[PDB]
């Protein structure tokens, strides 16, 4: 019978992840025990997993690092964490991973990717840009009336 | 041409025809018809003849105007009348449109036409909303889209933008209050217009 | 498109349909996400000869209104009357 | 080309720092001022100026129709170099 | 049928404008300038 | 007065005040009524907090945007308080509790703190401090919590002696714990003031350059018994007619002060309990002759 | 000038209408102080009534009292089916506005403002 | 041409009369129903794990805004203000000067966020393709100050973006 | 000390409860109400977190305002902030709801729903796609998730 | 080189359904109530 | 009488007055969501004003742009080139089916029967794609302008357009398998609402709110725009004037768009996709970045606009609301000096308080549904 198929294809997600904690502990941090073909790994620890035969939307994914920027995201993952080189291939806007299709290199860009900052010390706080626009007479500092 | 909107002769004068049709029927009310270079034929009244004209519109078997496309009004504050009321009339007999305006200021009334078109309901309440015209007989004149006690009539062209006042939740008085309005930043006002004629076609005398 | 053909006969038969046809999952027939470049056509005001603007200035033949009446013989309707509709013959009821 | 002030801030690319008195600057107490380190006048500054053998070149800022409109540049001048209005590149014509 | 009214015609008390900029302000009437630049 | 600092504006939400107050005590029942009266009027808040910032969600809507500021603070920091108070012109101390705990006892709330925020500030340089403390405030009280003011009172004239000082009655008012304290109730005569009032008694303070150095007392336009007071705040919330320290309090008669300026010296006419108990006692009643005063 | 009239043909008719509203105003506030659960009194709500009859009462078009009697009748029928909240109501008397100076000295102090 | 939705008459022979009453008292097109909602039940669901896996997009995909440089990190905008003239929202504030080395550049530009309607028309009204929207859609803030933009946070947007945003306009540039 | 220890975990045990069953009511104002349906319908599930679809107001522990906020609608939206038990948390979405959006300037529009009742997620964007309001959601969950009710409590 | 926009395949795209298809299903009414009432008899038996 | 102050898109305030279970009043009370779209137009630009329409029916987006780039075009004399013509009815067909899929099923999901909707959403999610393909926005595209539209279509759309519509049908099926013969579904909408074929007129009714009474008019037959008159389809019409009958018209006016998208793929012509005329459209970048006169063109185009001939317009579509329209009228200038949006919805809920005569409250949900209301456009 296919239920017997289907077991075995549920028993080899479990070695496909290295094991019984490589299988749980993708199952607890992601609540998904697929098994695809490792595209890349960004230089945070993201990896990038792809399964054609899966349907368009589940045929791509990440599997986010543990660790970016110094912050422990084994638990508190964002989808802010993917970099822009990934963020193209990760929402389909292009067929062709960062490995194949490297992003063209300029001195100015972020070596860095940033999630988002907001709620931290490190949020973005507004200001005018602009100097001051009138000046004011300084009276001397001598006397004389 | 394929950029060019073409013309269309046939139904510009058909559409010229019944406007000289309408104007000798009934004399009493019409001031103008003029048909469009895109085929639209307008009915310029006296406000006395909103109902006559409206209703043989409706109703006479050359017109069948059975469907109240649309009503609405004009501030043009230049003019002694400041408001034209546009009526938008469609007759699915015919297969046509035809547009009736008529004027008013701020102290005249005009004729509620509920009894022609009870379409006219909520598009008169909506006129006296937005640009204060008194619709005579009307079986409920009241505001129907700005706030309750909301003062003014925001469709006049002299009404600001931004309004006189504003709301926000005061803590003290535990209710929402309204203010007089202050910006962080004023609507900025830009000055467009090319100070080099477009359209010659429409230069008017000196 | 995993079903088990047990599980796609289960819904086929509850359904009434031959879901398996027509899956609401798109799989690979989309089109790929990354296409060939376009090379796109230009309009027919595209000449370097007699293509003066004068002579397709859409705006500039627009004219005022034509004043029929102004207050300073058979009848006529605004337009012939409206030809019946005829019944489809693709599907005249449902 | 961030430089600070005497109070510590950062002064940005258009000049921008609150003076010492300024009450605004609370506004970063436990949070931090934004401020872009790639300062545009420095790094254009760093391009080097290109040698033509002809009175007139043209800049669109490279990449074709991804750069700036066609401009024309004359060279006539030998006291200065030729900028582009654009993009800030620099020409001289040699010899 | 129609009424006789000598008043001079005042809608100041039913457009709704706060009294502050009805009394307060001035009015400018007049033809813009040639913009010089053009 | 520095250029940012200018006043600007019709005194809207939008408008710049030139008030930048640091507010300690932001959070409790005066502090939500000095904030908002600030906000509306376009200054700048710092808010200082000790709570959770969920607690302080009430005091955004209060100021246009920028304009109230949230800061981390304890009372035992004094860097905690240098950073809130170092850009204000103005510094006021709401800080108190209507009971003690194992962390604070009633000489940190009303003496140690009021003291550290007034050195705090005057070494920072700020120019207006405003600290409140009690009508009944007395070396010599029965109640450690009117104890605690007295001290913390003297402290605060000596460590910054440009401090306005502003001692109030029992105050009254939607949060309060006096109308809504004998409500909750399953010799002595007091002098109550509304929260309004004594919010704009603050604001008018900052405002008006003779209150520096001075002590004002805010006190209601009536005195009542307190028999009569809570017959008539029954009354009022139709009703069939807690601490030790709390009770002492409540059973201390209003002290007059006719030495001392009030809320008319600022510019504010006290409100009588009568017209604003209903707005006070209306939540209380399941679904009226005035208290007697003393003439 | 010989103009449409909307209700009345002279100010005397014009006149009529007006004190039936203001009678109808006036019976209304004790209701609506009730009904809303107001702070005010029902002597503030009459006083606040008077206080807006009597702004107009320089007027001596009868058209524009007309249209000053329409809206007042449309603003007491949102009161009476309380189409109107509390915060509207209360929109009258302007609590959370600080006081306007009026003197010359005041507004000279404050801004650029007449 | 029209049709008729509901225009048929039931046939009133036994067999039919009897047909409905068995519809009627067995409840079948009731039963038909829980058929398909069975079938369902059964169907790979059309659910996606985000934030690991994410929607499609497309290169045309109008997101955060950011400001763009020339491959030298000379900025694109020269302050030509057309971007801030197009606004339908009248989100952008740009002011502009002469820069210590004659450059036409900006000393204000800001972009209220919360008066952009993300329309688009800043980056199609640009000449120099500086101002554009980027890719990013996971920006939300937890204050209303955070999403007004000024220069530097836009500047620094492109900086943080540019890879991403090169790639796009490189591959919808021949439709534009 | 345990004492602490205990306030530490009973805080986490909390926070997880509150941020996984988080219960909106949804103020479905204006267009950015269609992509809040976008976030329930299948795609993206929003019950899979444990966001149940539609709550309540007496049941809700969030209120999304999702779309324009004019005058007119302005009190009605606070009656119901007034009425969530609490703990109860706003969700501002899209540019109207965050700030006036495209209708700034009107005289009948707030200007930002944080005028009227205390906003903890800003959510850009006109409207902000299906998967930028769960982002938002999510941002909303971290948010509780930092929370440290029990531990302020004890140190008072 | 050559105009390459968005077209059709050449000759068009295959066939579209979009009529109306809800199939009959099921037994007549004489059959449904023969089966209850068999169902009802053997019961009662 | 009893009488509540608010029974049952937007917000609705509807103030009733029952007998019993009987609604002997219905009197909505609306302008929960006016936003004076209309004077903020003066305000704008022609092209700075586009956007306004797409949050008006917000669930119709590019039909409503169809409307308004229409009255423009009309005003400046000039016409979009065929294919813009023909990419505007192919989206706007796919508009029509976003729109009926929601007016359906929440209509449906109103009254309890909430599955249909999940259903469906994923398809809108699919079509919400080619949206987003061709503009870069889900739902406020602002695509279809005057002119033509803003950019041609990416390779590969249509492929893809034709691999939805094909399976389509089959998900119309399994919503008619869930409603149309239950018989809960029938007792909630047969014979509620009627209103006959007179009083539909002069109620200033239009689109299904016509049609489900039996008058057989639609404005992409009789006064038909870009090129409907190019396309073959039926108009559903009804026989009873009620709910169901609408409800039925809906659906098959669904089966009807497939069979137009399927018409409009199919004889997609080529060439450019906006006027060849620089001082309405703007120029190609490539363009603009080479040529003087094109970035002078693109540099007025986008600052000051195009300025459009004195007149007056009054041109209406076929929405899938019904007849949605725009009276424009032109001072000369670049800005528009008045915009009235007709918004079919307008005459519809007006005409609430006369369709729920005799009927229970329950039906006033039904019949609201029915009519198929969005408050952004009611309200403008
Ligand atoms: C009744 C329940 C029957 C139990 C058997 C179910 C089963 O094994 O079918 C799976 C199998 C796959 O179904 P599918 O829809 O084609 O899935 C597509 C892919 O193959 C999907 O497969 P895949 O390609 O994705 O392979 C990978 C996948 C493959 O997944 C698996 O490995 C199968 C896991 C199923 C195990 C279920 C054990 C059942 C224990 C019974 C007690 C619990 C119920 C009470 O691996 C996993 O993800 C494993 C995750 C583990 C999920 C948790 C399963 C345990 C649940 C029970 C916990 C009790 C403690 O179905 C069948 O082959 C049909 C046989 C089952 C009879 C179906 C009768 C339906 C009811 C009749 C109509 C009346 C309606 C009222
Ligand atoms: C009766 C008492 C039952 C207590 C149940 C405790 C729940 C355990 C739990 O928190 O789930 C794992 C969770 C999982 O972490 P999580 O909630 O951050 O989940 C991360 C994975 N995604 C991104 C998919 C959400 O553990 C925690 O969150 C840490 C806090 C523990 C709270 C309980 C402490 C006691
Ligand atoms: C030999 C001698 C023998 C003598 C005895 C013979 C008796 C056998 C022949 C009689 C058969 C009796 C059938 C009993 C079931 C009840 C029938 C019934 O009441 O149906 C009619 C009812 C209303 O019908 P309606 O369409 O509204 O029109 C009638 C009003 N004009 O319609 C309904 O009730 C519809 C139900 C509405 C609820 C819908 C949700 C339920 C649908 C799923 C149900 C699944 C089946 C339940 C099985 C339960 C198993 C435990
Ligand atoms: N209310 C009255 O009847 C009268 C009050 N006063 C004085 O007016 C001031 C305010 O009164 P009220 O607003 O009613 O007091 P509340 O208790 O209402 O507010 C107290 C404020 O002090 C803060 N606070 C208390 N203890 C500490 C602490 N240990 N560390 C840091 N912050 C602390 C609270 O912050 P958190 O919320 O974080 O604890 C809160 O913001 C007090 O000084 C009070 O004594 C004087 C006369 C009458
Ligand atoms: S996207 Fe539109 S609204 Fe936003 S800044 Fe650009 S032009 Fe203005
Ligand atoms: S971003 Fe572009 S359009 Fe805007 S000012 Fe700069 S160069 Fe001009
Ligand atoms: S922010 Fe945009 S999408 Fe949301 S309600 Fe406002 S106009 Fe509509
Ligand atoms: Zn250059």
């Amino acid at each position: 019978m296919e239920l017997l198929q289907v077991l075995k294809r549920g028993l080899q997600q479990v070695s496909g992840h290295g094991g019984l904690r490589g299988y749980l502990r993708v199952l607890f941090r992601a609540n998904d025990v697929r098994v695809g073909t490792l595209v890349g790994e960004d230089k945070y620890g993201n990896k990038y997993y792809e399964d054609n035969k899966q349907f368009f939307g589940r045929h791509r994914w990440v599997i986010y690092t543990t660790e970016m920027n110094g912050k422990n995201t084994f638990w508190d993952v964002d989808g802010s964490m993917v970099p822009p080189e990934w963020h193209r291939w990760l929402h389909c806007m292009t067929d062709d991973p960062p490995t194949v299709k490297p992003p063209t290199a300029r001195k100015f860009i972020w070596t860095n990717h940033k999630f988002n900052l907001s709620g931290t010390p490190q949020q973005y706080v507004p200001y005018s840009t602009t100097r001051k626009k009138i000046q004011e007479w300084v009276p001397p500092s001598t006397p004389y009336k | 041409r394929p950029t060019v909107r073409p013309r269309n002769d046939v139904a510009h004068k058909q559409l010229s025809a019944f406007g000289e049709y309408v104007a000798e029927i009934l004399p009493k009310y019409v001031q103008q018809v003029q048909v469009s270079c895109f085929n639209e034929l307008e009915i310029c009244i006296h406000p006395d003849g909103v109902i006559p004209v409206l209703t043989f519109l409706r109703d006479h078997s050359n017109a069948q105007f059975k469907s109240l496309a649309d009503l609405t009004a004009v501030d043009i504050p230049t003019r002694q009348n400041r408001f034209e009321i546009v009526y938008n009339l469609l007759s699915l007999r015919f297969n046509s449109r035809i547009r009736v305006k008529t004027y008013t200021d701020e102290l005249t009334p005009i004729e509620s036409s509920v009894p022609v078109y009870k379409a006219a309901n909520w598009y008169e309440r909506e006129i006296w909303d937005m640009f204060g015209v008194f619709f005579a007989n009307h079986p409920d004149l009241r505001r129907i889209l700005t706030d309750y006690g909301f003062e003014g009539h925001p469709f006049r062209k002299d009404f600001p933008l931004s309004g006189y006042v504003e709301l926000r939740y005061d803590d003290e008085v535990k209710r929402v209050v309204a203010e007089p309005v202050e910006l962080a930043q004023e609507f900025r006002k830009f000055d467009l217009n090319s100070p080099w004629e477009a359209f010659p076609a429409y230069r008017q005398p000196p | 498109a995993s079903a088990t053909r047990f599980i796609q006969w289960l819904r086929n038969w509850a359904s009434g349909r031959d879901l398996q046809a027509k899956l609401q999952l798109r799989y690979q027939e989309i089109s790929k996400r990354t296409q060939p470049p376009p090379k796109l056509p230009v309009g027919p005001s595209h000449k370097l000869s007699n293509n003066y603007y004068c002579t397709r200035d859409g705006r500039r033949e627009a004219m005022p209104p034509s004043i029929v009446m102004s207050s300073q013989k058979k009848a006529v309707s605004p337009a012939p009357p409206i030809k019946r509709w005829e019944l489809s013959q693709d599907e005249p009821y449902l | 080309g961030v430089r600070t002030s005497p109070t510590g801030e950062k002064v940005t690319h258009t000049g921008q720092v609150y003076d010492d008195g300024d009450y605004r600057k609370v506004r970063f107490v436990g949070r931090q001022k934004e401020v872009n380190e790639n300062f545009a006048i420095d790094l254009i500054a760093e391009q080097p100026v290109s040698q033509v053998g002809s009175r007139v070149i043209s800049c669109d800022g490279g990449g074709g129709a991804l750069g700036h409109p066609r401009v024309y540049i004359n060279l006539d001048k030998e006291t200065k170099t030729g900028t582009c209005g654009y993009c800030g590149l620099q020409f001289r014509q040699q010899h | 049928q129609l009424i006789t009214v000598d008043e001079k015609l005042d809608i100041t008390t039913i457009t709704g404008v706060p009294e502050e900029h009805i009394k307060t302000r001035k009015a400018r009437i007049f033809v813009p300038a040639r913009n010089n630049m053009q | 007065l520095h250029h940012a600092v200018i006043p600007h504006g019709k005194g809207g939400r939008s408008s710049v005040s030139g008030i930048v107050a640091t507010v300690f005590g932001a959070t409790g029942f005066l502090g939500r009524y000095v904030v908002n009266h600030l906000g509306r009027m376009g200054s700048q808040v710092i808010v200082p907090h000790r709570c959770e910032p969920y607690d302080t969600m009430h005091l955004r809507p209060m100021g246009d945007l920028g304009q109230i500021i949230f800061m981390d603070w304890n009372g035992r920091d004094k860097d905690s308080i240098r950073r809130a108070v170092e850009h204000s012109s103005v510094v006021i101390n709401l800080v108190g509790r209507e009971w003690e705990t194992q962390n604070f006892d009633f000489e940190d709330v009303f003496v140690k703190i009021p003291q550290a925020i007034a050195q705090v500030s005057k070494e920072a340089g700020v120019e207006k401090f405003i600290h409140i403390s009690h009508l009944n405030a007395d070396i010599k009280s029965s109640s450690k919590y009117l104890r605690s003011k007295a001290v913390g009172e003297k402290e605060v004239r000596e460590t910054f002696p440009e401090a306005t000082i502003i001692k109030p009655a029992e105050i009254f008012g939607r949060e309060d714990r006096f109308l809504n304290y004998f409500a909750n109730i399953r010799k002595t005569v007091k002098q109550p003031v509304y929260i309004v009032d004594v919010t704009k008694g603050i604001i008018n303070a900052i405002k008006d350059p003779d209150a520096r150095g001075k002590t004002f007392a805010f006190v209601g336009p009536s005195r009542y018994l307190l028999f009569d007071l809570v017959q008539y705040v029954f009354a009022v919330a139709h009703r069939p007619f807690t601490t030790r320290d709390k009770v002492e309090r409540i059973h201390t008669t209003d002290k007059i002060l006719p030495h001392l300026p009030g809320l008319e010296d600022l510019g504010v006419e006290a409100t009588p309990l009568e017209l604003k108990a209903i707005e006070v006692l209306r939540r209380h009643r399941t679904y009226v002759q005035p208290a007697k005063t003393i003439p | 000038t010989s103009v449409k009239p909307i209700f009345s043909r002279d100010m005397n008719e014009a006149k009529r209408r007006v004190r039936e509203l203001y009678r109808a105003w006036y019976r209304e506030v004790p209701n609506t102080v009730h009904l809303f659960q107001l702070d005010i009194s029902v002597k503030q709500g009459r006083d606040k009534v008077r206080e807006m009859f009597k702004k107009n009462a320089h007027i001596t078009d009868p058209r524009v009292v007309d249209l000053l009697v329409i809206k007042g009748k449309m603003e007491l029928e949102e009161t009476i089916k309380v189409w109107k909240q509390r915060t509207h109501v209360m929109r009258f008397f302007h609590e959370t506005e600080a006081p306007r100076p009026k003197d010359f000295l005041s507004k000279f102090y404050v801004g650029h403002d007449p | 041409t029209y049709k008729y939705v509901n225009l048929r008459e039931p046939s009133m022979d036994m067999k039919s009369v009897t047909d409905r009453a068995a519809q009627t008292l067995l409840w079948t097109e009731l039963i038909r129903g829980l058929g398909m909602t069975l079938s369902y039940l059964f169907r790979e669901p059309a659910t996606i794990n985000y934030p690991f896996e994410k929607g499609p997009l497309s290169p045309r995909f109008r997101g955060e805004h950011a400001l763009r440089r020339y491959p030298s990190g000379e900025e694109r905008c020269i302050a030509c203000k057309l971007c801030e003239a197009v606004c339908p929202a009248q989100a952008i504030t740009i002011e502009a000067e002469p820069r210590a080395d004659g450059s036409r550049r900006t000393t204000r530009y800001d972009i209220d966020m919360t008066k952009c309607i993300y329309c688009g028309f800043c980056q199609e009204a640009c000449p120099v393709d500086a101002i554009v929207e980027g890719p990013n859609f996971e920006f939300s803030t937890e204050t209303h100050e955070e999403l007004l933009y000024n220069k530097e946070k836009l500047l620094n947007n492109g900086d943080k973006w540019e890879a991403e945003i090169a790639a796009n306009i490189q591959a919808d540039y021949l439709y534009r | 000390s345990r004492g602490e220890y205990v306030v530490a975990k009973l805080d986490d045990l909390i926070n997880w409860a509150r941020r996984s069953s988080l219960w909106p009511m949804t103020f479905g104002l204006a267009c950015c109400a269609v992509e809040m349906m976008h976030m329930a319908a299948p795609r993206y599930d929003m019950d899979r977190f444990g966001v149940v679809f539609r709550a309540s107001p007496r049941q809700s522990d969030v209120m999304i305002v999702a779309g324009t906020l004019t005058n007119k609608m302005a009190p009605a939206l606070r009656k119901v902030y007034d009425q969530m038990p609490e703990p109860r948390y706003v969700v501002s979405m899209g540019s109207c709801a965050n700030g006036g959006g495209y209708y700034h300037y009107s005289y009948s529009v707030v200007r930002g729903c944080d005028r009227i009742v205390p906003v903890d997620i800003y959510v850009p964007g006109c409207p902000p796609t299906a998967e930028a309001l769960l982002y938002g959601i999510l941002q909303l969950q971290k948010k509780i998730k930092r929370e440290k009710r029990l531990r302020i409590w004890y140190r008072r | 080189s050559k105009v390459k926009q968005d077209m059709p395949p050449v000759g068009g795209y295959g066939p579209i359904d979009y009529k109306r298809n809800l199939p009959r299903r099921g037994l007549s009414g004489y059959s449904m109530f023969a089966v209850g009432i068999g169902a009802l008899l053997f019961g009662y038996w | 009488n009893l009488t509540l102050n608010f029974g049952p898109h937007g917000v609705l305030r509807l103030v009733m007055e029952l007998s019993g279970e009987m609604v002997r009043k219905c009197d909505p009370h609306i302008g929960l969501l006016h936003r004076g779209t209309e004077k903020l137009i003066e305000y704008k630009t022609y092209l700075q004003a586009l956007p306004y329409f797409d949050r008006l029916d917000y669930v119709s987006m590019m039909c409503n742009e169809q409307a308004y780039s229409l009255a423009v075009e009309k005003l400046l004399n000039i016409r979009p080139p065929p294919r813009a013509q023909w990419i505007r009815v192919l989206f706007g067909e796919i508009t029509r089916l976003l729109n009926h899929i929601m007016a359906v099923t929440t209509h449906a999901l109103d009254i309890g029967a909430m599955t249909p909707f999940f259903w469906m959403f994923e398809e809108r999610e699919k079509m919400f794609e080619f949206y987003e393909r061709v503009s870069g926005a889900r739902m406020h595209a602002a695509y279809v302008r005057p002119g033509g539209v803003h950019q041609d279509l990416p390779l590969g759309l249509m492929d893809d357009i034709y691999e939805f519509s094909k399976n389509f049908s089959l998900r119309i099926d399994e919503l008619e398998e869930m409603l149309t013969n239950n018989r809960i579904w029938r007792n909630r909408t047969v014979d509620i609402g009627i209103v006959t074929a007179e009083d539909a007129l002069n109620y200033g009714f239009s689109g299904v709110m016509l049609r489900g009474s039996g008058i057989q008019w639609d404005l992409r037959k009789t006064q038909p725009y870009d090129v409907y008159d190019q396309v073959e389809f039926d108009v559903p019409i009804g026989s009873r004037g009620d709910c169901y009958d609408r409800y039925l018209c809906r659906v098959e006016e669904m089966r009807q768009s497939i069979r137009i998208i399927s018409q409009c793929l199919n004889k997609m012509p080529p060439g450019e996709i906006k006027v060849d005329d620089a001082k309405v459209s703007p120029p190609k970048r490539a363009e603009m970045k080479t040529s003087m006169e094109s970035l002078i063109h693109h540099f007025k185009l986008y600052t000051e606009g195009y300025q459009v001939p004195p007149g007056a317009t009054y041109t209406a579509i076929e929405a899938p609301k019904g007849e949605f329209g725009v009276y424009l009228v032109s001072d000369g200038s670049s800005r528009p000096y008045r915009c009235k949006i007709k918004a079919p919805g307008f005459a519809h809920l007006a005409g609430l308080d006369k369709m729920s005569k005799g009927h229970m409250l329950a039906d006033v949900v039904a019949i609201i549904g029915t009519q198929d209301i969005v408050f952004g456009e009611v309200d403008r």
